[PDB]
């Protein structure tokens, strides 16, 4: 509702425009009307449409409406039958199976379907039940639901914060904002008016957040869906009703099909009412017409497809929710991607140490165990013993199983990155800190802004006191006097603080949190070992100490991220970074990942090389662009666009959860398929509008794993680059598949028209071409889609989701127009020989369609004089639609071998590679076996027992076909881009 | 572009020609294989059917004698059938031959070639189907209540019948039968039903004898065989009763002839006749 914050008021224009006090909060009389009058602290489920109506869309959905026509058609036909008594019962058949392949296919299609979770459930683990608030001048432990506006509320270290406040009083309190910005880092909060931002600005505490320590009173300023997470949730849920670029493909391929179905229809209706025929016949060729014309076993194929993939996927540790998600991946031209979780470890560990004016860098993988930056120099040794020494964090004991970078470990962020460090180069760590007997004298402050420690040394000649001393570098600086290099304490002099500030500067340039580490050798004869030491920083100096080190921590990226993010990137795709975190460190991790490439610079970059200002110099030199949450905000639709548009590599840095889904939005009216890939809560929006959102699973939140389409269960961006190329491969055996089945719709189309035209007794029946449909080319357009590719999938840009069709011009023409032509050409030849070995020939079957299937006439001559019966005509017809059926199943088998390949050929794709597809020919042949010597050894459903030389009638034009085919492949390979390529080349 | 136009018109001008040439050479070539004086197969045709000759709509003879329009179709499709077989018709010595009036063996005529071409044919004359011929009575026994039907057997090009021998007696005796050279048909109600209202059938066929002769076999395909008249055999329902609709079926004997339970017309007949009032 509404949708701006009020921290700029102090607490006495709070207490008058909220009507509340601090010390007496709200009388229960008032609080209760507030809470009728606005509603309980509560997240508002989301609307979910029943899954019976969903279900029941999937029946008119695709080419159902056509085949539900086709039923009604034929229980009309069949009573009219029924009226003149000559009825057969076969459009009741015809109905019933119409009606199956609908059931069957809308089945399938709500399995394919997304399923709508919802996402409250998942904020669960947040939203606390419980609240202090006070009441009446008593506190009272009253839930969280029953707050409303102007109550005053209290919040201790370790709990969630009850609802959307603004701070009155506060002790030292920490919060984590990790569902606001991604970012776990300890967050102060005061009382103090600090940043315009309200996200930002220290003194409002949000709902649903955790409160790591201290205490705080607040006023609850937004209650329920009015709060950040409110909002939040409530885009991640009412937004993403969109259709996956896939099916508006399928859809697309629909409307081209029933527009052929119609228009023929339409058409060739008006042929037959003009040529003087009745309903019953015209109604029939209809149902012919709609029967042939439908794919009636493709859509559910697809599906088998789809999941066929999804299963090959998840066995790769790559969970596919939404089964329409494994194709989304290819055809993706941006990816948005978060930092922190999903390119970054988030983990906080070392990266660089400065010692000797020299800098190493160790290794920050998630799996090493050692590493070596020249350690066996001194100054090193020294080092080590101040991380272990000045090191308060400690590990959960019964940890020896798990290695030691997944330990957990108790501490603040640099406190366990220096312990994981120190128990990796060094080896066991716990001993060393258990030799030195360290005092009771620790101090740390958030004012001192330094780590001292006294140790008193355990080596047996030695046993001198030792003191450490670590903070910001800075604060380390000014408090010693002399610099180690190579063991010698020699003094630091200007120079060496110079190099010191240098190396500082390039440390901090990197976006790494520096700490310094210096040492003092306490002597012994003015503090011998029968000396106690007291707290209060009385009787040891506090100055005056031997500088050593600089080290630096850095959440580093994941060891398999800049790889991968190099191959997306070699694959076509934009990979856009889109993180919550600070501009610097965001930066510093997208130059690591090599989202921002080192050739290429900023604006802010360039002008500071050349000593100039961001206005003097022009924005086209710099090819990278970083953009804060602030610079974003104020950016109208129009800039947003021409951002995305001239620049290549962007940094989105310090972007609220809206922001992200703005981003999203901008790069989707590019015409483009974005990606997003999350772990957090404040990703949710954006995974969900994302065309696929990519999840992480063991760094990411449940918010983030139920709003993705697919999570990575092992947290590896070679998931998403298989993805991509899986997808792509996927496209391209749809295109094969579609192609194999439209091919088999013309070549059942033919006769019909032919049996319309020409009056020839019917060459195939209707119920024989479902078997077809749902028969012979069931497997084949499986096995279609196990093909490999013929070229380099990667190497291909992503395809225009508008000028890359899944279904073009191209592919329906050379079905319909060359292949399924030459199949009707085989069948009829087929046809026509069995027709004249009996005694018909061609010419005398012209125009006898209607004394043939007269029951009347029980003598009609054929071409040697012979008389035949109604019965022996229509076995005869039986046996030419039989052979019909078997022509087709032999050039279709030559049509998979055909659309095996779109460029190559099978002497190169290699014609036994893939053994699937000889199962599916195995598998029309026994089919056609089946329905011709089983189903037709008794005469039903028009099958019968052919005679031996028919199933092989239609074998040259099977070769005919697969000649055809090779020729145009080989041409458009000889000649790219030679009018041939352009109009032959599907 | 118009180039382009022009190019892609060609294209598929070419390739639908290429298609149709193809198409029309493999049938060419498939039509070598086919003769023009026997068929390659009779896996259909081989057991004939038995069909006459009125050429009724549902099995159903109904008429009503008072009023001429009810049998004047019936009456009209006997008259164009039965055209041919006008004295007048076979009236040429080239092309018919005076066969024997009394039955004889199947007379072949050599085997099936060009040579001898034309072959000759019997003649059949009309007075073997007395109260049926026409000649006399017009209108058959249609106008009294005597329906006509003529039956005949569906040629099959090169077909020679092969009576049934003395193994059984296949029905009640006929006590004239010739069985070497006459292949027996007979006519009874279908039901106990029909029996008892069928009344005295009359056979009408060449010689007296109650079938077809065999001396008509085989024939030869109206190539070598046009104008060929297959016998006929008229029956004659004189007394049956009236108002009643009579089931009525025809079957044809033989070791040849053959039977089917699907194909309700293969070698017998299933016919429905009522005569009102
Ligand atoms: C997309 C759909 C594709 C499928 C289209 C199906 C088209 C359906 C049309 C059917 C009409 C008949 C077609 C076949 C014609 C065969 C011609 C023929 O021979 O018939 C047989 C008769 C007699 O034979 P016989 O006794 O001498 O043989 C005895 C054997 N022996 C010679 C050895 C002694 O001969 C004669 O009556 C010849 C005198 C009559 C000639 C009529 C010519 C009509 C031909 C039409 C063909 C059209 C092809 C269209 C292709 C389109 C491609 C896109
Ligand atoms: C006896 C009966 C036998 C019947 C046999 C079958 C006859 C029909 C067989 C094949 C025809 C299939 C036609 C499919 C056309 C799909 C049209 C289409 O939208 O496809 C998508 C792609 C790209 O489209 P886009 O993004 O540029 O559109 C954007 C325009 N927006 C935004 C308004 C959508 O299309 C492309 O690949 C670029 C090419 C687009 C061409 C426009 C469509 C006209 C092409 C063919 C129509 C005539 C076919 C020949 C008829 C033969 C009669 C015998
Ligand atoms: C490279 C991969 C294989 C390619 C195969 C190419 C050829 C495909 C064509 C046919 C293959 C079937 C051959 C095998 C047949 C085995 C059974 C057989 O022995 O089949 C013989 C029948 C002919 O029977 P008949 O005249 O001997 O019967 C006479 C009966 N009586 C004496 C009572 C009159 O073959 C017939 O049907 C006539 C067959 C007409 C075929 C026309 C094809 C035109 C294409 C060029
Ligand atoms: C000889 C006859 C059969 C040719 C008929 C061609 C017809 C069937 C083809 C040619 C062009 C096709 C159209 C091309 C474009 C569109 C727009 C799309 O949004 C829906 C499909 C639709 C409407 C197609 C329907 C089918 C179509 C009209
Ligand atoms: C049966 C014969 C005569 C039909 C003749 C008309 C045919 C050849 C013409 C008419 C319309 C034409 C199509 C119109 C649109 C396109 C889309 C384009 O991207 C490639 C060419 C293509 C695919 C054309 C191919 C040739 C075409 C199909
Ligand atoms: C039928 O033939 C018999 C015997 O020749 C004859 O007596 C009878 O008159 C004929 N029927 C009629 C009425 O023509
Ligand atoms: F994890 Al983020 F922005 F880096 F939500
Ligand atoms: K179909
Ligand atoms: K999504
Ligand atoms: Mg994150």
């Amino acid at each position: 509702g509404m949708d701006l914050d009020d921290h700029r008021l102090s607490n006495t224009e709070l207490e008058q425009k909220y009507g509340t006090n601090i010390i007496q909060g709200l009388s229960s009389v008032r609080a209760t009307e507030l809470l009728a009058r606005d509603g309980p602290n509560t997240l508002t489920p989301p609307k979910q449409t029943p899954e019976i109506i969903k279900f029941l869309k999937q029946m008119v959905g695709g080419f159902s409406i056509l085949l539900w026509i086709g039923a009604a058609l034929c229980w009309i036909a069949f009573v009219i039958q029924y009226v003149n008594n000559s009825a057969s019962l076969d459009n009741v058949y015809l109905g019933a199976i119409l009606v199956l392949v609908v059931i069957l296919t809308g089945i399938f299609a709500y399995y394919q379907e997304a399923k709508s979770t919802n996402i409250m459930a998942s904020f669960s683990k947040m939203i606390p039940q419980q609240a202090l608030v006070i009441r009446d001048a008593e506190k009272k432990v009253i839930s969280a639901e029953q707050l409303v506006v102007g109550d005053v509320v209290e919040i201790k270290g370790g709990d969630q914060i009850p609802a959307d406040i603004r701070l009155v009083f506060s002790q030292g309190c920490k919060v984590d904002n990790s569902s606001l910005t991604g970012e776990s880092e300890p967050q102060a909060r005061s009382t103090e008016f600090t940043h315009e931002n309200p996200l930002e600005t220290k003194n409002i505490g949000f709902y649903s957040t955790t409160c790591l320590e201290g205490t705080a009173t607040g006023i609850v300023i937004n209650t329920g869906d009015r709060t950040i997470i409110g909002r939040i949730a409530s885009l991640a849920s009412g937004v993403g009703s969109e259709k996956t670029p896939i099916a508006i493909e399928i859809e697309h391929f629909v409307h081209i099909v029933a527009g052929v179905a119609v228009s023929i229809g339409i058409i060739f209706f008006i042929t037959a009412v003009c040529m003087k025929y009745y309903v019953l016949d015209a109604i029939i060729f209809l149902i012919s017409i709609i029967v042939a014309n439908v794919p009636e076993g493709l859509l559910a194929t697809v599906t088998v497809t789809l999941s066929l993939t999804a299963k090959r996927m998840a066995k790769k540790n790559c969970l596919v929710k939404n089964l329409e998600a494994v194709e989304t991946l290819g055809s993706t031209s941006i990816i948005c991607s978060d930092k922190t979780g999903t390119l970054t470890q988030n983990r906080m560990t070392v990266a660089h140490l400065w010692f000797d004016n020299q800098i190493f860098v160790a290794d920050t993988s998630e799996n090493q165990t050692k590493q070596a930056f020249d350690q066996s120099s001194g100054t090193w040794a020294s080092l080590s013993k101040i991380i272990t020494l000045c090191n308060r964090a400690e590990f959960r004991p019964g940890q020896e199983s798990v290695p030691i970078m997944k330990r957990t470990v108790v501490g603040d962020a640099s406190e366990t990155a220096l312990l994981k460090f120190s128990e990796v180069i060094l080896g066991d760590v716990m001993g060393i800190r258990k030799r030195n007997h360290k005092v009771a004298e620790i101090p740390f402050n958030s004012t001192n802004k330094f780590q001292l420690s006294i140790h008193e040394t355990e080596d047996p000649n030695n046993k001198r006191f030792l003191v450490v001393m670590k903070g910001a570098p800075e604060r380390i600086l000014e408090k010693c006097s002399t610099i180690m290099i190579n063991g010698q304490e020699q003094p630091l002099d200007k120079s060496s603080a110079d190099s010191f500030h240098t190396a500082y500067m390039e440390l901090g340039g990197l976006g790494e949190r520096v700490l310094g580490f210096c040492h003092l050798y306490l002597p012994a004869e003015q503090f011998p070992q029968s000396y106690i030491f007291d707290v209060d920083s009385v009787n040891f100096p506090t100055s005056n100490f031997c500088f050593v080190g600089l080290l630096s921590m850095i959440d580093p990226p994941r060891s398999t991220v800049p790889d991968a993010v190099s191959k997306c990137r070699s694959a076509g795709i934009k990979v856009i970074m889109v993180t919550g975190d600070h501009p610097i460190t965001a930066k510093a991790i997208a130059k690591s990942v090599g989202i921002i490439s080192a050739n290429n610079e900023t604006v802010e970059d360039i002008a500071k090389r050349r000593n100039i200002a961001v206005e003097q110099v022009n924005k086209r030199e710099a090819k990278a662009a970083v953009v804060t949450g602030m610079e974003l905000k104020d950016m109208t639709p129009e800039q947003l666009d021409e951002l995305l548009t001239n620049y290549q590599e962007i940094v989105f840095a310090r972007t609220s959860p809206q922001q992200k889904l703005i981003i999203v939005e901008g790069c989707q009216r590019q015409d483009a398929i974005v990606a997003v890939t999350g772990d957090g809560v404040n990703d949710s929006p954006a995974l969900k509008k994302a065309d696929i959102g990519i999840a992480m699973g063991i760094a990411g939140s449940d918010a983030a794993k139920n709003a993705a389409d697919m999570v990575l269960l092992d947290d590896n961006f070679a998931s998403i680059v298989t993805g991509v190329e899986e997808g792509r491969l996927i496209f391209d055996n749809l295109k094969k598949t579609i192609a194999y089945t439209l091919t088999a719709n013309i070549a059942e189309l033919c006769p019909f028209l032919i049996y319309i035209v020409a009056g020839l007794p019917l060459p195939i029946g209707t119920i024989t071409i479902l078997f077809i449909d749902l028969g012979t080319d069931i497997i084949p357009s499986i096995a279609l889609a196990y093909e490999k590719a013929e070229s380099d999938i990667m190497n291909r840009k992503p395809r225009h989701k508008k000028k890359d069709r899944l279904v073009n011009t191209q592919l329906a023409i050379y079905s319909y127009l060359h292949i399924g032509l030459m199949q009707a050409l085989g069948g009829f030849l087929v046809y026509f020989t069995v027709y004249a070995q009996q005694g018909f020939w061609p010419t005398s079957l012209i125009n006898l369609r209607v004394a043939w299937e007269t029951d009347d006439i029980n003598d009609l001559e054929d071409s040697y004089g012979q008389e035949w019966t109604r019965y022996q005509r229509k076995y005869l017809e039986w046996t030419g639609s039989t052979a019909f059926f078997v022509a087709i199943m032999i050039q279709q088998i030559a049509d998979l071998i055909i659309r095996k390949t779109r460029r190559n050929s099978i002497f190169q794709q290699g014609l036994f590679r893939n053994k699937v597809i000889w199962v599916g020919i195995a598998s029309q042949v026994i089919v056609a076996l089946i329905l011709s010597y089983g189903l037709g050894s008794v005469p039903a459903l028009s099958f019968t027992m052919l005679r031996v030389q028919y199933w092989f009638v239609a074998v040259p034009h099977a070769i005919l076909i697969w000649v055809y085919d090779e020729m145009r492949k080989l041409f458009i390979r000889l000649y790219p881009g030679s009018w041939w390529d352009k109009n032959m080349y599907y | 572009t118009g180039g382009s136009w022009f190019k892609i018109l060609l294209f598929y001008v070419i390739f639908y020609g290429c298609l149709a040439g193809i198409f029309i050479g493999t049938i060419q070539v498939m039509l070598l294989t086919i003769s023009e004086l026997k068929p390659t197969y009779q896996d259909r045709v081989a057991p004939p059917g038995l069909t006459q000759i009125p050429q009724i709509q549902k099995t159903e003879i109904s008429f009503r004698p008072n009023d001429p329009k009810s049998y004047e179709a019936y009456v009209l499709n006997i008259i164009r059938f039965l055209e041919k077989y006008k004295d007048s018709a076979q009236k040429d010595d080239m092309i018919f031959e005076d066969c024997g009036s009394m039955p004889s063996e199947p007379k072949e005529r050599g085997e099936f070639n060009h040579e001898r071409g034309e072959r000759k044919v019997c003649r059949f004359k009309l007075d073997w189907l007395g109260n049926c011929s026409g000649l006399n009575d017009e209108s058959y026994g249609y106008k009294e209540g005597k329906p006509c039907i003529i039956i005949k057997l569906n040629r099959v090009l090169g077909f020679k019948p092969k009576p049934p021998k003395n193994e059984s007696l296949e029905t009640y005796p006929l006590t004239m039968k010739y069985n070497p050279n006459v292949l027996p048909v007979q006519c009874t109600g279908k039901r106990d039903e029909d029996k008892d209202k069928v009344g005295n059938i009359e056979y009408f066929g060449m010689g007296g004898f109650y079938g077809f002769p065999l001396q008509y076999y085989p024939y030869y395909g109206k190539l070598l065989q046009p104008k060929y008249l297959q016998p006929l055999l008229a029956v004659q329902f004189t007394n049956l009763t009236l108002d009643t609709e009579i089931r009525i079926e025809c079957k044809a004997y033989g070791e040849n002839i053959g039977y089917s339970e699907k194909d309700r017309f293969q070698g017998r007949f299933d016919v429905k006749i009522e005569v009102k009032s």
